[PDB]
């Protein structure tokens, strides 16, 4: 737990579920395999500048 | 927006413009998917019927990747009242999917919590539009963004001259010559985490622009979020 530490070292939302912390993302995102990094699935992810 | 900067070539991605029938644009707004918007419930009054742009980046000379879309249902909130301010939001449904390409695509819509937390714990947050750059001045043509400090609250609410409602928060400078203007509002207020943005205000009111002693009000969209999924979910 702690997601007062660090964001939980998650890459967006962070939740300190029960004991330990919990990472997710936005919608269009997916958690990757490490549980804290969050990848596109699409081109076009909400939030991200199109460079 | 009296100061900030201009927004380079995709770097406000999510910006729109409600323009009028005589084709101007009036206010600002927030594109949340391909068909649906977010904009101050106070705007669907500067007009009888508008439209709303997406992809420019300058009012003036047609770049390219422009695209206006038709409204297909307003949603503006039902507590909303123009006498108090209070509960400024409302949702645009479009009528055809705004195809992302560069300068558009959607802001992240964050989790309540989370969000308070850690978005509205930041520094500085952005707020965007092509609202006036100087209150007595003429719009804008090219589209900006000014980083927008949080304020605390109490200031806020010293500061302020209206009651400063649990459904808006401010941001801005004390005395510094930056803050949305005339025109910004319904406009995106985002705040950045990790490179990755989250719709967090929706520009609402003001008084004046810039003002000594004054700052900038916007709709708390944290307080709204339930609500802003059951509108897209359609209500
Ligand atoms: O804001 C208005 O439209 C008008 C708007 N103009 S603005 O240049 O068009 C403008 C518009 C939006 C802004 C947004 C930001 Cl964040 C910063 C500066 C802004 C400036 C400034 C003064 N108010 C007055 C006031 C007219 C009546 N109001 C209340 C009455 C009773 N209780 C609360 C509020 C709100 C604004
Ligand atoms: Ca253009």
């Amino acid at each position: 737990k702690l997601c007062s530490l660090d964001n939980g070292d998650c890459d967006q939302f962070c939740h300190e579920e029960q004991n330990s912390v919990v990472c997710s993302c936005a919608r269009g995102y997916t958690l990757a395999d490490n549980g804290k990094a969050c990848i596109p699935t699409g081109p076009y992810p909400c939030g991200k500048q199109t460079l | 927006i009296v100061g900030g900067q201009e927004c380079k070539d995709g770097e406000c991605p999510w910006q729109a413009l409600l323009i009028n029938e005589e084709n101007e644009g009036f206010c600002g707004g927030t594109i949340l998917s391909e068909f649906y918007i977010l904009t101050a419930a106070h705007c669907l009054y500067q007009a009888k019927r508008f439209k709303v742009r997406v992809g420019d980046r300058n009012t003036e000379q047609e770049e390219g990747g422009e695209a206006v879309h038709e409204v297909e249902v307003v949603i503006k909130h039902n507590r909303f009242t123009k006498e108090t301010y209070d509960f400024d939001i409302a949702v645009l449904r479009l009528k055809t999917p705004i195809t992302f390409r560069m300068n558009v695509a959607p802001a992240c819509l964050p989790e309540r919590d989370w969000a308070e937390s850690t978005l509205m714990t930041q520094k500085t947050g952005i707020v965007s539009g092509f609202g006036r750059t100087h209150e007595k001045g003429r719009q804008s043509t090219r589209l900006k963004m000014l980083e927008v400090p949080y304020v605390d609250r109490n200031s806020c609410k010293l500061s302020s001259s209206f009651i400063i409602t649990q459904n808006m928060f401010c941001a801005g400078y004390d005395t510094k010559q930056e803050d949305a203007c005339q025109g910004d509002s319904g406009g995106p207020h985002v705040t950045r985490f990790k490179d990755t943005y989250f719709v967090t205000g929706i520009v609402s009111w003001g008084e004046g622009c810039a003002r000594k002693g004054k700052y900038g009000i916007y709709t708390k969209v944290t307080a709204f979020l339930k609500w802003i999924d059951r509108s897209m979910k359609t209500r």
